[PDB]
RNA sequence: UUGACCUCAAAUCAGGUAGGAGUACCCGCUGAACUUAAGCAUAUCAAUAAGCGGAGGAAAAGAAACCAACCGGGAUUGCCUUAGUAACGGCGAGUGAAGCGGCAAAAGCUCAAAUUUGAAAUCUGGUACCUUCGGUGCCCGAGUUGUAAUUUGGAGAGGGCAACUUUGGGGCCGUUCCUUGUCUAUGUUCCUUGGAACAGGACGUCAUAGAGGGUGAGAAUCCCGUGUGGCGAGGAGUGCGGUUCUUUGUAAAGUGCCUUCGAAGAGUCGAGUUGUUUGGGAAUGCAGCUCUAAGUGGGUGGUAAAUUCCAUCUAAAGCUAA
């Protein structure tokens, strides 16, 4: 809410309401570290979040013309 | 239970899978909306052709290295050899990939030729001027297509030197199999006296 | 280095006109850096030693290098880090005596 | 097709085709592959011999493109030449102009010798061949060229 | 005495902000058992239900400490496939990815960072006047324990010199779009039945309108609508036909050689142990405790270890539409 932060483009991204409580959702550095958010084969459970990955890999995907 | 002569099945439905059944009833609706998005985006980015120019690259993984395909972007070296800079190429419709490198002169020359063909076939509008409209063509991919390079002619002379070419595979397999043990044999012969 | 043109063997794969791309600036992060060498040598003589470094020096003097890399492999993680630390402490031993 | 099912014919008949004695229950022998070693052992050995136990050595992180080697046999091998050119290439067979067949460009990794190419010389470009494929190709007057 | 500085407080001080609701989807933590194994304890159910914390119109992820081993690809996400496969598992029941390939969409970047050192060049507030999502002046404050400019590895900076190319903004009407009003065809003609014609029969008409609904029974033609167009109204950071601030100006940004450099994230990587988790197997990830790095070196290269190479990225900081 401070205008030194609300101006100065390098930092006013923090004013976006998608950044309320980043440390409660795991969006700080230690949060993403504990969520497992890293690239590559060692992180196949956790790159897009493992509950999202689990839902993708446990969804049955049916088309109109069955495959 | 297990009963008569049937294949043993592996149907994975011992979770609550019915909470996670996606049926794609919206296939036609999402097609209508993707076409609507393409039309709306085309009208927003009038005359620009709705996709960037992509390079031709060789696909990895020896199952697929007989094919070329569209890659992500042109290679800073390819952009410089075509005669422009990367930060200006990103503004006139060329995809630039800073993280691929060239180790193939044929792929490099194909992409420099692709870039020079593109620069001859585009009309860059003046930045502040009248800029008369140049009739939007909607796709760079269908007007600079990815062509598989010709590797041989249809007919040649038979040049059989009697190498027998199955023996070539057998011998070349054997040198790889025994390279290390006989390099070590050679060095322990060298460690005599 | 140069491929042979056939599909198995030591240098298997297709013969291609090679190019040798320009060297990327990353691949140089483990750098020499005069500024950082100066900073590291100054901070080294300011901060001095660590207790396991002092145990490492007195085992190099008393027992020897092999037992020193054994206890350094225990104190650090790996044996290559143990070799690097023991070769650093040998240079400290050489510098503290010479001249 | 609900009207063609025998449920429509078992209407009026008490047990729906399941018997009055045995009297259709939930899971009378267990669920799934239960008791394949105890009460379903005869249906295992007799109709699934080899089902239980281990077989040889594990491969961690197998990529099934280290093993892409589709096999072509010489009995086909002239299908790869298109049909308009096939007739003129097998009529008046010739060295110093023999057809070049890239087998990789048609998507096979090995040539095998099933039998009897005609006696026309052919330049066969292959990643791999077998010995008898080599012998029959050279007996036709042709050559195998090794490619990668 | 007095004047600072640091740290800590107070005030119904000036301005502001948080809570709670909703919660289908989203990011986390926490977390069972019924069940299946024809018993059961590992396993499975399930990294689910319940519980708790936090968001948005999407969220998350995201421009490689990646995949690979090829003639190499190239941020992320999703679909098709990979594949019920590699692998895990009282190797029992069961579980179970990923690379490649084809598509949808596509977009790239920012700090720490350097002596501005012949300009703290930067910013909040108050006050005064205005062109009032802000600008300008002045004053107090923040700030050198570092705010601006330059630089982000793809690079880049300093110096030295042949050199050319490119100048940014602000209001009006139509127009991109949103909301909304209004206008726009043709039988209620005859006879029979009936309480009622909208029924039946006959003669017509309109149809880019014979969708639908009302009206005293099946109504294109009675009415509203429908179809096709026209005329408006009120709003949305503008693709363009004009407008104008016109010494906006030796700005700023690119591009060629030569030379010297090229800073790149620590109780972190890594290791051991414990627990959990995973398809991940002499440990896939996460966490607690203990040890604790380096600088042609750190990670990774799916069997533990020593030795020799090679290949590939550049973590321990950050943003971002579809
Ligand atoms: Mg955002
Ligand atoms: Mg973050
Ligand atoms: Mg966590
Ligand atoms: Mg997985
Ligand atoms: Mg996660
Ligand atoms: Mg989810
Ligand atoms: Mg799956
Ligand atoms: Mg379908
Ligand atoms: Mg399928
Ligand atoms: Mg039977
Ligand atoms: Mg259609
Ligand atoms: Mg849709
Ligand atoms: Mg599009
Ligand atoms: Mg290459
Ligand atoms: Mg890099
Ligand atoms: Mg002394
Ligand atoms: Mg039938
Ligand atoms: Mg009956
Ligand atoms: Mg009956
Ligand atoms: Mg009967
Ligand atoms: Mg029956
Ligand atoms: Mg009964
Ligand atoms: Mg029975
Ligand atoms: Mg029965
Ligand atoms: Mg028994
Ligand atoms: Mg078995
Ligand atoms: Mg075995
Ligand atoms: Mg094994
Ligand atoms: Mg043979
Ligand atoms: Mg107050
Ligand atoms: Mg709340
Ligand atoms: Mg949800
Ligand atoms: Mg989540
Ligand atoms: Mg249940
Ligand atoms: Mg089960
Ligand atoms: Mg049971
Ligand atoms: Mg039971
Ligand atoms: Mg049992
Ligand atoms: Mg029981
Ligand atoms: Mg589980
Ligand atoms: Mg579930
Ligand atoms: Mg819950
Ligand atoms: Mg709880
Ligand atoms: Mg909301
Ligand atoms: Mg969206
Ligand atoms: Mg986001
Ligand atoms: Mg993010
Ligand atoms: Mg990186
Ligand atoms: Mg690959
Ligand atoms: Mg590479
Ligand atoms: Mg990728
Ligand atoms: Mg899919
Ligand atoms: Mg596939
Ligand atoms: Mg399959
Ligand atoms: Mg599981
Ligand atoms: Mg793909
Ligand atoms: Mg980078
Ligand atoms: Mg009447
Ligand atoms: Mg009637
Ligand atoms: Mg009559
Ligand atoms: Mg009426
Ligand atoms: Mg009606
Ligand atoms: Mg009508
Ligand atoms: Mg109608
Ligand atoms: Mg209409
Ligand atoms: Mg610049
Ligand atoms: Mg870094
Ligand atoms: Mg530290
Ligand atoms: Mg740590
Ligand atoms: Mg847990
Ligand atoms: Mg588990
Ligand atoms: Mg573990
Ligand atoms: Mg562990
Ligand atoms: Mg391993």
């Amino acid at each position: 809410q401070h205008k030194a932060i609300r101006r100065d483009a390098r930092y006013n991204w923090i004013c976006d309401p998608v950044h309320k409580h980043r440390e409660a959702r795991g969006l700080t550095a230690t949060g993403k570290k504990s969520r497992g958010i890293n690239k590559g084969h060692k992180f196949n459970n956790t790159k897009a979040g493992r509950r999202k990955t689990w839902k993708r890999q446990n969804t049955l995907s049916l088309w109109r013309y069955r495959k | 239970a297990i009963s008569k002569n049937l294949p043993i099945l592996k149907n994975h439905f011992r979770k609550h899978w019915q909470e996670r059944v996606k049926v794609h009833f919206d296939q036609a609706g999402k097609k209508v909306s993707r076409r609507n998005a393409r039309a709306t985006r085309a009208a927003k980015i009038a005359p620009r052709p709705l996709d960037l120019l992509r390079p031709v690259v060789r696909a990895p993984t020896v199952k697929y290295n007989r094919k070329v395909r569209a890659g992500r972007g042109f290679t800073l070296a390819e952009v410089k050899a075509a005669g422009l800079t990367a930060a200006y190429a990103r503004t006139i419709g060329i995809a630039v990939d800073h993280r691929r490198q060239n180790r193939n002169q044929e792929i490099f020359d194909a992409n420099v030729q692709r870039l020079k063909e593109y620069q001859s076939k585009i009309i860059v509008f003046p930045r502040n001027g009248k800029a008369p409209e140049a009739e939007q063509v909607l796709s760079a991919a269908a007007t600079f297509p990815i062509a598989q390079p010709a590797t041989d002619v249809e007919a040649r002379a038979v040049q059989d030197n009697g190498e027998s070419a199955f023996r070539t595979l057998r011998l070349a397999r054997s040198e790889k199999k025994f390279r290390g043990i006989r390099e070590k044999r050679a060095r322990e012969k060298a460690e005599a006296e | 280095t140069v491929k042979t043109g056939i599909a198995i063997g030591l240098n298997k794969g297709k013969k291609v006109t090679s190019m040798t791309p320009a060297p990327k600036i990353s691949y140089k992060k483990g750098a020499a850096s005069n500024r950082t060498k100066f900073v590291r040598s100054l901070v080294r003589e300011i901060a001095g030693l660590s207790p396991y470094e002092r145990r490492l020096i007195d085992l190099i003097r008393n027992s020897g290098e092999k037992r020193a890399r054994k206890v350094a492999k225990k104190r650090l993680g790996s044996f290559t880090r143990a070799k690097a630390k023991v070769e650093e402490m040998n240079n400290i031993i050489a510098a503290s005596r010479r001249h | 097709p609900s009207r063609f099912t025998k449920t429509r014919k078992h209407r009026g008949h008490v047990s729906a085709g399941k018997g009055r004695i045995g009297k259709h229950r939930k899971h009378p022998g267990g669920r799934g592959m239960a008791g394949g070693q105890h009460h379903h052992r005869i249906n295992m050995d007799k109709y699934h011999p080899g089902y239980f136990g281990k077989v040889g050595m594990r491969y961690f992180h197998k990529q099934q493109a280290h093993f892409w080697k589709p096999v072509l046999n010489l009995d086909k091998l002239w299908t790869l030449i298109p049909e308009d050119k096939r007739d003129q290439y097998l009529k008046s067979a010739s060295k110093e102009t023999a057809p070049v067949i890239d087998t990789l460009a048609a998507g096979y990794g090995k040539i095998l010798g099933k039998g009897r190419i005609p006696n026309v010389p052919v330049i066969v470009k292959a990643r791999f061949v077998s010995k008898l494929a080599e012998e029959k190709i050279r007996a036709a007057g042709g050559v195998v060229e090794l490619i990668a």
